[PDB]
């Protein structure tokens, strides 16, 4: 398969596109939270929270 | 008719009627491909990162 030869470039593209799809995954729920990425998010940005 | 009642002919007519359902509908659109190998073999990707 002429996509899996250059194993650095292929895994780099999976690494960036996993940063992106966990970025909006934890964007509906941030909660501050050092383990969660540092976002505050939208579960408490659209409620009666502070 | 005591004459020619034992010497008649028994011809049929040209009326064969097909009574069986011999059809290939789903086979008729699968985009048939040739293959000269023991087994088709490809790769399936999962997640993990």
């Amino acid at each position: 398969n002429e996509e899996l030869r250059n194993l650095l470039e292929a895994q780099m593209r999976n690494a960036v596109e996993e940063i992106a799809t966990t970025l909006n995954k934890k964007l509906y729920d941030g909660s501050g939270a050092i383990a969660d990425g540092g976002l505050i998010g939208l579960s408490i940005a659209a409620s009666g929270q502070d | 008719a005591k004459l020619n009642l034992a010497v008649l002919n028994n011809v049929f007519s040209e009326l064969l009627t097909q009574e069986i359902n011999r059809s290939a509908t789903f086979l008729g659109l699968l985009s048939k491909y040739p293959e000269r190998k023991s087994n088709i073999q490809w790769g399936v990707g999962m997640g993990g990162t």
